[PDB]
């Protein structure tokens, strides 16, 4: 209800050329089943990310479950049930640009989405059946929940 | 010559009726000379010309193939097969199936199911199984894939180290265009592998196939992991699959696979041992960039040295005696080899000091490989050749102590001085861009010296003949190799010494030598050798 | 090779006009000849522009100074109209023209 | 799905390609595999080979998961009359249950014991100057014997008058190396 | 010249090179604090770019609303690598080196003095044409106003422990130092045997000076460049 894309990562690299900033670092990831990579900043101080571990991470348009579509305004008091008391971390951002390998005669078979959270960027290259309901220029969640 | 359709003037002629305008038309419709015995006299014509060779009776089939190309009649080609009959294609496969039948199904394939197939079960029919096969495709029905391929694996096991590098294209090409024969293949590798009776072969060969079918695009990775025994433990071996599928080390696939080894329960050593596995720790640990981070680097060396060290005894699939006696010197050396590609300190001015413990180190095949592939990526840089000491031979110094210290690297060896020897070095003197070749000679030189010279002395010739280099490089090699050698000479280094030394310059071999006889007493000692 | 590679609106491709147009005026281009005579002629237009600019600047740059910032307004006119360019447009070419 | 035989047919039929497609753990769910599990001798023999082969490239988890269905499959495939397919599943048979491949593949088919007997044989009288592994550039000397024997000398094509200056490279190179150390 | 003469200039530059770079988080205090400084601002509190643990703007959307209608720049910050467009990354930049303002809104990069100084086609620019000059006005005093606000919590400075580098610098340094100095005096001793040869088109003494002068500024660019490896990033001097 309201989820573009859904899948399970496996962290394998940590910011691998050098630590850019002290409190972001991008985690290049690859995906359990779907054969995807994510690079993802994450903000290292408030949510620790280690080397190896495995997080779900849920791409949602909006975190309300009945899919209400809100605009993007920062509502504290709003007690309707969201989905984001399921994660444990949630970015708001988004999508900018949407390039693939396609051809001038036929389709785009592997799709690379990227979106930013305020700052934090985000590449998912995949297939173009996972990536498929990403539009560019769009509003995204991020719902990442790490799991042993 | 309408005469040259009895044929179907025939059942027009006895059966006409009617209004025969037509059929007098088309029983008119030769209207030139009897042109088909003279296209035969143009071969006599030609007998006056410069050539109707049988080049000429080609010729013809060759415009018989073009204008029938047009037709190619795959439109009446399954009836006219199913008619359960026709010496044509018989015939045509018995006599002139060198390349008709190849370029007929190599121009649509889809059509004609039925001349396919008979030029297909001719091609099984023909001796050598599947040189023919009009298509590289021919690994789709079973009986004829598996004895091609049992014919093939014959054709290299009795090659050689030789026919390694001229059979292999030729038989990857049919193993790779499938993945399921990949499969198959793999799978007679690994049932033909059981054996230590001769498997060493059969596992090179399997491995060579799976270094093709990574060129090519091939996952084939997972396959492997899958047709070996690293499977019974099989969080290790998905860790393998994972890493290999994505060909780049992960920190954490190593710490993963490290918590698993140096126990006191390890895998089985076949499990490490795969070798795009080693060649990903050289791409990632030797490359003079790519910096590792300092805290599981000696996990990695430990990971290499257990790798490259210990042994086993499979008493009936069990170990029961195993050491690591060894491993701390080879993490020693390993570890002192990557120290030396880290520091990476200007114009060697420590490259060059601590080269008697480089020297030391690369007495171990894994440090001699790895330094190897560090000068391979070092030295092939463009615009490298620009510190100069005796035109750099520092790091040819060490391809000359990788060449002395061991022998399986010399292939390696070899390709990298082809590889620099060809190209051409931009922004160089002249004399300099020569002089480096001089130099690149001399390391050839050393090789041929330390055993490895067939190979050598093939593509010295085969830059003298085909694209060729200059005389005077040939001569230089010449000059210096008869420097060094003389009295004994195994038949096989004349056989192919000769014909480069007295053909082409007979001439520049002598000037001043004087002391030492030149080319004459080679010359003296193939006569006393050969039959004349 | 470049240049007609990148400015010649190649018509007779099928599948390109499919991706690139809607299908009403990819049958539009495909089945009119006048159409394909006019984008013929802009070609023709372009190729002698590229030898007035090459008469004009013969030192090999291209950093001048114009009013209209044209490849800025392409990119506002596609993020206010937000075009997704991944689907076929919907402008015929001779209306650009 | 419904039509499901006919979904494995569009997403996997594509017959000029012999590969296991990528993206085939993302096929392969066991609400799908049940689904072919009852459908599974109606759809041709290269997407049900593109099938088998896309079996093993399942992560582990999901396999032990239903591990039951797969060999299910497997049993209806040892059945059909396909020499590919009879092969793949002999081999196949084994991967669910151990982990590991079957290695004894020997029965039910005269290719392979064509294949392996005279096989065997030219394994047997070829190992004069046996070509080592790729795996025999990297361990050590001792780890070598151990694995495939002593060290084959090479073929001594003639007779070595001098050393070659490369000796005197080295002795020069060792000297300013020991004199760069005391610097 | 076809630019702006305006700019931003140096403390509230610096403040705003800080504030847009990627791991700079503001709590809901202090960013009500700074959107209280917005002249243009419609009273819409942006959705945080962190929700779950600690709701966390990041200063980029904070300038984001600083930046005003919706005008689309792309620019290249100061210490953008070269060799970053040729391979991947050339999109999702490792460094945030990649400045794109995309419908009004900063997706990424560091503004530096090439993205909001006096630069042609930077943008103040890009806001003085696609807008008005009223708005360009309240965009100039809006990015003072609510950078030196943000300063205030920030806090800039530069002092003596910004210009001493550690000891293996200063090792670098003394060693290049007497290496060029030998390298001179060698030289010397060269020309006084008149073991130097002219260069073609000057005298032997100049053939001398320029050898002198060339190892010189050899030993100067190279002992820079070896001092400015070495600032650890916190550095003020590299700040400005």
């Amino acid at each position: 209800a309201g989820i573009l894309f859904e899948d399970i990562f496996d962290v394998k690299d940590i910011d691998p050329e050098g630590k850019k900033f002290d409190r972001v670092s991008r985690l290049h990831c690859e995906s359990e089943s779907f054969k995807m990579d994510l690079i993802l900043d994450v903000n290292i101080q408030i949510y620790p990310v280690d080397l190896g571990d495995k997080f779900r991470l849920v791409i949602a348009s909006t975190l309300y479950e009945d899919g209400t579509l809100d605009d993007g305004e920062y509502n504290p008091t709003d007690d309707r049930p969201s989905r984001a008391d399921q994660f444990e971390y949630v970015m708001y951002g988004k999508v900018y640009r949407i390039e693939g390998d396609e051809t001038s005669t036929e389709a785009a078979t592997r799709l690379s989405a990227y979106v930013s959270y305020g700052g934090l960027l985000m590449r998912l290259q995949g297939d173009a059946n996972n990536l498929h309901g990403f539009e560019v220029d769009s509003r995204v969640y991020l719902l990442m929940k790490k799991l042993a | 010559i309408m005469e040259p359709s009895i044929f179907n003037t025939l059942k027009r002629y006895f059966q006409a009726g009617g209004s025969p305008e037509n059929v007098i038309q088309l029983l008119s419709e030769n209207y030139t000379a009897v042109a088909q015995t003279v296209n035969l006299l143009a071969e006599w014509l030609i007998q006056t010309g410069v050539e109707p060779v049988q080049v000429q009776e080609t010729v013809e089939n060759h415009l018989k193939s073009l204008l029938i190309k047009h037709f190619d009649p795959r439109k009446a080609d399954s009836i006219f097969t199913e008619e359960g009959e026709t010496p044509a294609w018989l015939e045509q496969m018995i006599a002139h199936t060198t390349w008709r039948d190849l370029f007929y199904k190599l121009a649509e394939a889809h059509p004609d199911c039925l001349m396919l197939n008979f030029t297909v079960k001719l091609i099984s029919d023909a001796g050598y199984q599947g040189e023919i096969t009009s298509v590289s495709t021919a690994c789709q029905q079973l009986e004829v894939f598996s004895r091609v391929l049992r014919t093939s694996l014959a054709t290299i096991l009795d090659g050689g180290e030789e026919n390694l590098e001229k059979n292999l294209p030729e038989f990857a090409k049919m193993v790779c265009h499938g993945e399921h024969t990949y499969l198959f293949a793999q799978a007679m590798m690994s049932v033909l592998a059981q054996e230590e009776q001769g498997g060493s072969a059969v596992r090179r060969i399997a491995q060579e196939v799976q270094r093709f079918a990574q060129e090519k695009g091939h996952d084939a990775s997972q396959i492997t992991l899958a047709l070996g025994t690293a499977a019974s433990y099989p969080r290790a071996c998905q860790a393998l699959g994972a890493m290999l599928s994505k060909g780049a080390l992960n920190p954490a696939d190593i710490t993963v696979l490290f918590k698993m080894f140096t126990s006191m329960d390890p895998p089985p050593v076949e499990l490490i041992r795969v070798p795009a596995f080693l060649d990903l720790f050289m791409q990632s640990l030797f490359k003079p960039g790519a910096r590792i981070n300092q805290d599981h680097k000696h996990k990695y060396i430990h990971i290499l040295a257990y790798a490259a060290s210990v042994v086993e005894t499979w008493k009936k699939n069990k170990r029961v005696s195993i050491n690591k006696d060894e491993l701390k010197s080879t993490s020693k050396a390993v570890e002192t080899v990557h120290n030396l590609c880290c520091n990476e300190n200007k114009g060697a001015s420590e490259l060059v000091a601590e080269l008697s413990t480089l020297y030391q180190c690369i007495r171990f095949p894994v440090v001699a490989m790895g330094v190897l592939k560090w000068v391979d990526w070092t030295v092939s840089e463009p615009r490298y050749f620009q510190l100069q000491t005796d035109h750099t031979p520092v790091h040819l110094a060490l391809l000359d102590e990788i060449s002395t210290c061991h022998q399986l690297l010399h292939p390696q060896v070899l390709q990298l001085l082809v590889k620099l020897f060809e190209t051409e070095h931009s922004q160089l003197d002249v004399m300099e861009q020569l002089e480096l070749k001089k130099t690149l000679l001399d390391r050839m030189v050393h090789l041929l010296s330390r055993g490895y010279v067939l190979p050598v002395v093939s593509y010295i010739r085969k830059c003298l003949e085909k694209l060729d280099t200059d005389i005077s490089l040939i001569r230089y090699f010449v000059t210096e190799v008869l420097d060094v050698i003389a009295p004994p000479y195994t038949s096989d280094f004349v056989q192919l010494f000769l014909p480069i030394l007295e053909n082409d310059s007979i001439a520049g071999t002598i000037k001043t030598e004087g002391e030492h006889d030149p080319v004459t007493e080679f010359i003296a000692h193939c006569k006393s050798n050969f039959i004349m | 090779k470049a240049f007609e590679k990148k400015f010649r609106f190649d018509y007779t491709n099928e599948r390109a006009l499919r991706r690139t147009l809607q299908e009403d005026l990819v049958k539009d281009v495909l089945s009119n000849a006048h159409i394909q005579n006019e984008l013929e002629r802009e070609f023709e237009r372009m190729r002698e522009d590229r030898e007035v600019l090459r008469v004009i600047f013969p030192t090999g740059d291209s950093k001048v100074v114009l009013p209209c910032n044209l490849l800025r307004m392409i990119w506002n006119a596609q993020k206010i109209f937000h075009i997704n360019p991944r689907l076929p447009s919907d402008l015929h070419p001779i209306k650009v023209v | 799905e419904s039509d499901t035989g006919l979904w494995l047919h569009n997403k996997l039929g594509a017959t000029d390609e012999l590969w296991a497609p990528p993206s085939i753990a993302s096929l392969l769910t066991a609400a799908v595999i049940d689904n072919i599990r009852l459908c599974f001798h109606g759809l041709s023999s290269a997407v049900k080979l593109k099938l088998l082969l896309g079996t093993l490239h399942l992560p582990r988890r999901t396999v032990d998961e239903m591990k039951g269905a797969l060999m299910e499959i497997i049993q209806l495939a040892s059945l059909d009359s396909d020499p590919w397919v009879l092969m793949v599943a002999d081999i196949l048979k084994s991967f669910p249950d151990t982990g590991s491949l079957n290695l004894e593949l020997e029965e039910q088919n005269p290719n392979v014991q064509d294949i392996l007997g005279e096989l065997r044989e030219k394994v047997g009288e070829c190992e004069a100057s046996a070509m080592l592994p790729l795996e025999c550039q990297y361990l050590n000397k001792n780890a070598l014997t151990t694995l495939a024997g002593p060290l084959t000398p090479p073929v001594k094509h003639f007779q070595l008058k001098r050393k070659p200056k490369s000796a005197t490279l080295r002795a020069e190179l060792l000297q300013k190396s020991t004199e760069t150390a005391q610097q | 010249s076809n630019r702006p003469v305006m700019g931003i200039v140096q403390d509230t530059l610096t403040a705003v090179r800080k504030f847009t770079k990627r791991d700079v988080f503001l709590e809901r205090g202090e960013v009500m604090n700074l959107l209280m400084f917005l002249s243009t601002w419609d009273g819409k509190v942006p959705q945080p770019a962190i929700l779950k643990p600690r709701p966390l703007w990041t200063g980029k959307q904070i300038f984001s609303l600083i930046i005003p209608g919706h005008i689309n720049c792309i620019r290249t910050h100061s210490t953008h690598p070269d060799d970053e467009d040729s391979g991947p990354y050339k999109h999702i930049s490792p460094g945030d080196t990649k400045v794109v303002v995309e419908n009004g809104e900063l997706i990424m990069g560091i503004l530096c003095k090439k993205s909001l100084g006096t630069s042609a086609g930077s943008l103040v620019h890009i806001s003085y044409l696609e807008m008005g000059h009223d708005i360009t006005r309240l965009f100039y005093s809006n990015i003072q106003t609510v950078i030196n606000n943000w300063l205030l919590i920030e806090g800039h400075t530069i002092g003596i422990g910004d210009s001493i580098a550690d000891s293996k610098t200063y090792q670098d340094i003394q060693n290049t130092i007497k290496k060029a100095k030998q390298d001179v005096i060698e030289v010397i001793e060269k020309a006084h045997n008149n073991e130097l040869e002219p260069t073609p088109g000057n005298t032997l003494r100049q053939t001398f000076e320029n050898q002198v002068n060339r190892i010189l500024n050899d030993a100067r660019d190279k002992t820079g460049s070896s001092a400015q490896k070495s600032l650890s990033e916190y550095n003020n001097f590299k700040s400005m």
